[PDB]
């Protein structure tokens, strides 16, 4: 390869000078008596000049596998990797993903109850076991829940006049509910009969502006796992609406300037604290969804499809489906959304320092081969079909010891990757009375280093 | 359009005496505008002696000026004829007429059946 | 890089919202709004005046109208330095009409002083929309109207009454001839709401066309509360005439002014061949309300009355609402005027974010009697819910002013458009869209004149909710087009420091002018969400070439200033001197706290190292083998000049500074070829207090005679460190050496 040397006083400084630099530690190799920086060079220049690869010091970057041994086979292996990184040399280790049989699906159906969703509300009340039956078709022990949402209860998001706070619907309607931010209606249950009675009591509502506070409700679903009752396995959040959504900064119009804190504020299963906090941002919600492993399914109407399709870049584990303006849409769209979510696997890492660089090569079953990618990306993933992701990690300096995790998005599995440096030539300890050059120093890979003796020999 | 006219007030009266004729219209006040009184003496045709618009403009024949007064009350759908200083030459069958239109000399389709006024010398 | 952090002056008061809007006044004062302070019931928001000398803030007198209820005054602010003015807006006035409330805006244009009550903008609040409509008809019954056409006119009235009775409508009709004929009142329509039942038995009048007196009896007798007209209702009269007034004792000069004092809006349907002449059509224009084109149309015969009734339904609906149907598109109502404010030279502007179902719009009260309302060209559902006007800024094109607007919600992606006027017509010059969904691109706008040409070179667009892993906001560098008709294209992008993904970089932007004395305008960008909402402010220098430097020069964190700071950088205002020190000050807003950062004068150091014995002379290489010591004279001259890179109105005679000399001879070799007079090694360190005049010091070097043969010249390196002594006046304000100042200097002495 290539090696450049300047002002090299040690074996360590030689290895730091480039990934192609090697060091011979032969005694009295400096025949002319000239500077000892000549000792650092490439392997073939030194190998022809009297070194035979044992005298050559060449530390190389390494990957170690310490996979946990247990009965069965987890869906992501190896589980622990140790890397010794030399600056300029990449370490490669290869990670395998094997889709399991799926898990008991938790579907929380968070529904718009604006007046344009009136005919949608009648059908969703009567869906009941059909939602559970579709969940029980893919995986066993499915479990369903319900929530509802209108915008925040201040101007201009709703009409705050007391006559219209009582009936926000059009004046001829009198099966109408007052406006509300978020109501948790049904805790997650396999009992379709409690779904029918509790959703059946919910009345349609109305608001003033077209965008609504659905993202504010999605934050409360993700920030209140005990009230929603999220089992860890296959968290899914159906988001049905026919309008746009407010997001952070919109609350300034209602003089609401405190940012969303990401906390749970369900009191009496109502987000009565919506007037106190602003709407969340997209990235704020996307962070909380990835922590709690909740994958949204956006069931929006046709005029909103291309708008919510843009969210899939910021929320990687999300899906968009067309709603039929009466919720007569097939739960096959909800079923196909889960199939699109399950065919897409993303392999990514957390925040890294500027010293470390990570690439992923993605080998996929019917999803083609990718290389040098910022994140792993495979499509067409099938159950019990292994796929393989090649991680290459490169350090640009002698890094301090550190660890980071690689996680498959949509899943709780983690590959813990500990990174250690490889800059020491690991030379043999001398510091002995027999090994004293002119009475001072020690051998130190063939360099007699001065013991702060100032004027003298080899100093 | 259906309008029916009935005369109320006719009878026998002495010369120099007085008599008031009245008539109600059996229909919509919006369905007729101008009203008038005709009289038919023996041997003669029907003579318009007093007519009134809906707003109260009047016209009188010269033979009855200073003696007869036509007046109306639109709240009762009625028009009136106060006949003072009656003469034997005023003996006639008097008709009320009404028009769908508001002219004093045109289209008197609606007619009462008339009432007899006889003035004795 | 020269904003004083240690000697910062913090203002504080207990009022909810204090720090949510700051603006530098000219005369050493900072006006801050506290939009959520409940000074009294049915009032919200107040304003305070903070002076640099008196370290406390004082409230501002509030001339609030009675129905400016829950106003949140102080949310938006703007001021002009050259004419002393202050524009304070509360854009949440609540008008609780019966069955609806509305959120509108109200502003105040103060002058040089504050006990003078300002010019109210708008002077009149837009008001309660009138409730329910009283529609009267006035139909010609002249003998000119033939009987078949008269029933066509009756059928016209019946169908229009059938079409206009959506809900809560009262109707009346009066024929008009020689005499005038009340067929049914509003009360009679309310008891029998069947138009055909009321219209069919009507018979035609005949005679002279007394149009003027008929209008008078409509205003007096027909529009009368004893006949069922409702107070504060819409009063509409539709006159159907043959258009030739004859025989009426009254002219149009009499009855039309009394029709207008009662507020009766007049529509005229002109029927027949009478109006083929233009003179007769002008008489129709006399009857109707202005403009005549909306209120007058001509039909060739009574069978053509059917043609106008299709459009007349839309025209009469238009008063209640134009093409509205259900889910009404609210226009100039729900507007929240003054949500963003700015003061154009011609007049104060204020944005109506909630105009045309929150599509956004901007008022321009140049004289207040004319209101120049400005949104974009295309009218579609795409523009709905855009919140345009949420950041409003002005640009200067050769000292002629134009306008830029921000719509952070255009299809849930941000949008910024420019407007210029063309002979009184404000048209959209260009537009720039965002790319990150939910980034709120265009929430903050900032026009930058780098060279101070009078020509704005650059518009800073902020996307504070842009989420890019560690980063938590973005500012787009978007230069104005030169005029080649190229679409407006953003050349660069400014990020914040990595590590705060929810930092909201770009939420508030300001121009502070030249702080470092480089003749180029510098900018500041606030990130009030960094360090878990303990915000920070970044400073970016201007660049030659009319750009902004991609890397910031000074990051001022709100944690270091005070532990109890929060949202440091939510409001920014710079460009003026507040301390009268000639130093461009900068005010920052936080939650409950407003603090001003003073600019430090910049100094640069010039080092000259000159030797008269720069000649080698090479006498020393003839040593007579005696004991070798450093011999011969060592004349040296080391002058340091420190000068000001900044112009201030200080006296400039009190600029003291302390500098530390470090000198080294033949560095980089194991033993040097020279030593000094005193130390007997190759090292020197001197401290010396220096003014702005050149202080020069001669030294003595020592050269041993016989040394290595002359190959390499002797070098004398100098690294230094400058600490400016603080001023006795001006609040102990410390001069600071420039960031890019060269701090190493090498001297040449040949061998
Ligand atoms: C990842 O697994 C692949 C096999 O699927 C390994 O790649 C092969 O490496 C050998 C060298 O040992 C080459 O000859 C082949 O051409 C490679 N094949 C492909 C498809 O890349 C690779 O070594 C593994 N990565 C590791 C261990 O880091
Ligand atoms: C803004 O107007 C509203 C009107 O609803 C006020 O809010 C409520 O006012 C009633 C008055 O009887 C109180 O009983 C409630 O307690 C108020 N609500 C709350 C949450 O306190 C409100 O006070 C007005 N704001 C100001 C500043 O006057
Ligand atoms: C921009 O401003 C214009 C004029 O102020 C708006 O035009 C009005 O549009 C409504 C649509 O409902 C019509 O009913 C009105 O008759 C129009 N007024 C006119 C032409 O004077 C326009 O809607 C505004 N908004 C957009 C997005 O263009
Ligand atoms: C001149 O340069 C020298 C060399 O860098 C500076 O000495 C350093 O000082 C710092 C502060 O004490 C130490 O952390 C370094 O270890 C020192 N390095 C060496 C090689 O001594 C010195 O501070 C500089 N002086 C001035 C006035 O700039
Ligand atoms: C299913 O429902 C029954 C009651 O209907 C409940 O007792 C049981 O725990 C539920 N099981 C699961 C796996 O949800
Ligand atoms: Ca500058
Ligand atoms: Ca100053």
């Amino acid at each position: 390869q290539e090696c450049t040397k300047f002002k090299v006083s040690s074996c360590r400084e030689c290895i730091e000078s480039g990934p192609g630099c090697t060091w011979c530690q032969k005694l009295n190799f400096t025949g002319p008596g000239d500077p000892d920086s000549i000792r650092c060079d490439t392997r073939p220049q030194l190998l022809m000049r009297g070194c035979a690869a044992d005298d050559i010091m060449d530390p190389t970057s390494l990957a170690e596998t310490q996979e946990d041994h247990n009965g069965g086979q987890k869906q992501l292996s190896p589980q622990k990797v140790t890397l010794y990184l030399r600056p300029g040399q990449a370490a490669a280790f290869n990670v395998t993903f094997r889709r399991a049989k799926g898990y008991p699906i938790d579907l929380y159906y968070l529904m718009d109850l604006s007046y344009s969703m009136l005919d949608d509300l009648r059908n969703v009340k009567k869906l009941g076991g059909d939602l559970l039956r579709a969940l029980n078709e893919i995986t066993e022990s499915g479990r369903i829940g319900f929530g509802s949402f209108v915008d925040k209860t201040v101007l201009p998001f709703v009409n705050t006049h007391p006559d219209k706070l009582r009936n926000p619907c059009p004046n001829k309607e009198k099966e109408c509910q007052p406006p509300f931010a978020f109501r948790h209606v049904l805790k997650l249950t396999n009992n379709s009969n409690q779904f029918q009675t509790e959703v059946g009591k919910q009345l349609i509502s109305g608001n003033l502006d077209a965008p609504e506070g659905g993202l504010d409700a999605m934050m409360q679903v993700a920030a209140c796992p005990e009230e929603i009752g999220w089992r860890n396995v296959t968290r899914l959040l159906v988001f049905a609406t026919d309008d746009g959504f407010h997001f952070a900064g919109d609350g300034k119009l209602g003089a609401i300037l405190t940012p969303n804190d990401g906390r749970c504020h369900l009191e009496d299963n109502l987000y009565k604290r919506s007037n106190e906090f602003d709407y969340p941002s997209v990235g704020q919600l996307a962070h909380k969804l990835a922590e709690n492993n909740i994958q949204p399914i956006f069931a929006v109407t046709s005029r909103m499809v291309k708008t919510y399709e843009k969210l899939t870049e910021i929320i990687p584990k999300s899906a968009v489906g067309e709603l039929s303006e009466d919720s007569s849409n097939v739960v096959h769209l909800i079923k196909n959304a889960y199939n699109k979510l399950s065919s897409r696997v993303f392999l990514d890492h957390n925040a890294l320092p500027d010293t470390l660089k990570v690439t992923y090569d993605s080998f996929c079953s019917n999803g083609v081969t990718h290389r040098n990618q910022p994140r792993g990306d495979c499509d067409g993933v099938q159950i019990n079909v292994p796929i393989t992701f090649q991680v290459k990690v490169t350090a640009t300096e002698c890094i301090q010891e550190q660890s980071f995790v690689i996680r498959a998005l949509g899943f709780t599995d983690i590959v813990t990757v500990q990174v250690l440096p490889q800059c020491e030539c690991r030379c043999r300890d001398q510091s002995r009375d027999r090994s004293l050059c002119h009475g001072k120093g020690f051998l130190e890979c063939g360099i007699c280093r001065c013991d702060t003796g100032y004027i003298g020999k080899n100093c | 359009m259906q309008v029916q006219l009935v005369e109320t007030g006719g009878g026998l009266v002495q010369a120099g005496g007085s008599l008031r004729l009245s008539c109600a219209a059996s229909g919509n006040i919006n369905s007729f505008n101008a009203m008038g009184w005709f009289r038919q003496a023996p041997g003669k045709q029907r003579e318009l002696v007093a007519a009134i618009t809906f707003g109260g403009r009047t016209n009188y024949a010269d033979s009855v000026k200073g003696r007869f007064t036509i007046s109306r009350d639109n709240t009762k759908g009625s028009v009136y004829l106060q006949m003072n200083s009656l003469k034997p030459e005023d003996t006639a069958v008097y008709y009320c007429a009404a028009s769908e239109n508001n002219l004093l000399t045109g289209v008197w389709h609606y007619w009462g059946r008339g009432t007899q006024v006889t003035v004795s010398s | 890089f020269n904003l004083d952090t240690e000697n910062a002056m913090t203002f504080q008061e207990n009022a909810r919202g204090f720090g949510q809007s700051v603006v530098q006044l000219q005369g050493s004062r900072v006006v801050v709004g506290a939009p959520q302070e409940i000074v009294a019931a049915n009032q919200r928001g107040s304003l305070y005046q903070c002076d640099y000398s008196t370290g406390s803030c004082e409230p501002i007198r509030l001339q609030v109208p009675v129905e400016a209820v829950n106003m949140s005054l102080g949310l938006s602010l703007a001021a002009t330095t050259s004419p002393p003015q202050l524009l304070a807006c509360g854009p949440t006035v609540h008008q609780t009409c019966s069955e609806n409330t509305y959120v509108k805006g109200l502003c105040f244009l103060f002058g040089s002083n504050l006990r003078q009550q300002p010019q109210k903008f708008p002077e009149a609040l837009r008001g309660c929309p009138q409730e329910d409509s009283d529609i009267a008809f006035l139909i010609d019954g002249s003998g000119s109207i033939i009987p078949h056409d008269f029933r066509r006119m009756k059928e016209f009235v019946s169908t229009v009454m059938e079409q206009l009775k959506k809900s809560k409508t009262l109707f009346s009709l009066m024929q008009y001839s020689e005499e005038f004929r009340i067929h049914f009142t509003f009360k009679e329509f309310q008891n029998n709401p069947n138009p055909r039942s009321l219209v069919k038995p009507i018979t035609q009048l005949l005679g002279r066309t007394h149009t003027a007196t008929g209008i008078r009896k409509v205003v007096r007798e027909l529009f009368r509360i004893t006949n069922g007209a409702r107070k504060n209702a819409f009063k509409i009269l539709v006159v159907i005439t043959d258009g030739e007034k004859f025989g009426d004792p009254l002219g149009y000069e009499d009855v039309i002014p009394e029709a207008d004092r009662e507020g009766v809006i007049r529509y005229v349907i002109g029927v027949g061949d009478a109006f083929r002449s233009e003179k007769s059509r002008q008489e129709l224009n006399t009857i109707a309300s202005k403009p005549p084109r909306d209120h007058v149309f001509q039909v060739n015969n009574f069978e053509a009355l059917k043609t106008i009734q299709n459009q007349l339904r839309e025209k009469i609906f238009a008063i209640e609402g134009t093409q509205t149907g259900s889910s009404s598109s609210f226009e100039h109502e729900m507007s929240q005027e003054g949500f963003s404010a700015a003061i154009t030279s011609n007049g104060p502007l204020l944005s109506t974010v909630g105009s045309y179902d929150w599509a956004g719009g901007v008022f321009l009260y140049t004289s207040k009697e004319k209101s120049t309302f400005i949104n974009m060209t295309r009218v579609d559902s795409d523009m709905n819910d855009a919140y345009l006007g949420y950041a409003a800024a002005i640009i200067l094109r050769n000292r002629v002013q134009s306008l830029v607007l921000g719509a952070p919600r255009y299809q849930h992606i941000g949008l910024v458009a420019m407007f210029r006027q063309n002979t009184g017509m404000w048209e959209s010059n260009a537009n720039v869209k965002g790319t990150q969904i939910g980034a709120y691109f265009g929430a903050s706008l900032c026009s930058v004149d780098v060279d101070s040409n009078g020509s704005t070179d650059l518009v800073l667009i902020g996307a504070p909710h842009y989420y890019e892993q560690t980063r938590g906001g973005q500012v787009s560098v978007c230069p104005l087009p030169r005029g080649q008709r190229a679409r407006w294209q953003c050349d660069a992008v400014l990020y914040g420091e990595q590590g705060q993904p929810w930092g909201r970089f770009g939420a508030a932007l300001t121009v502070l002018g030249d702080v470092n004395g480089d003749k180029l305008t510098d900018v500041a960008i606030g990130a009030p969400g960094e360090e878990d909402n303990r915000g920070a402010v970044y400073l970016f220098h201007g660049t030659s070439g009319s750009g902004i430097s991609p890397s910031h020069s000074q990051r001022i964190a709100g944690s270091k200033l005070s532990p109890r700071l929060q949202y440091f950088g939510q409001s920014l205002s710079g460009g003026q001197d507040l301390t009268m020190d000639g130093l461009v000050d900068l005010t920052v807003g936080a939650q409950g706290h407003v603090l001003l950062l003073r600019s430090q004068p910049v100094l640069r150091v010039k080092a000259i190292m000159e030797f008269n014995p720069r000649e080698v002379a090479r006498n020393v290489f003839e040593c007579n083998d005696q004991v070798v010591k450093g011999k011969e004279a060592g004349e040296v001259r080391v002058c340091l000049h420190v000068q000001k890179s900044t112009r201030d109105r200080l006296r400039e005679g009190q600029i003291q500074s302390v500098v530390t000399y470090d000198l080294a001879l033949d560095s980089g070799r194991p033993h040097s070829r020279a030593v000094f007079n005193e130390t007997k090694r190759s090292t020197r360190r001197q401290t010396q207090v220096l003014g702005l005049t050149q202080t020069c010091e001669t030294l003595k070097l020592q050269l041993p005679n016989c040394i290595e043969d002359p190959v390499s010249p002797i070098v004398l390196r100098l690294n230094f460190s400058l600490v400016g002594t603080p001023l006795s006046a001006f609040g102990n304000l410390r001069p600071v050496l420039a960031e890019d100042a060269q701090r190493l200097f090498t001297a040449l002495f040949p061998f």
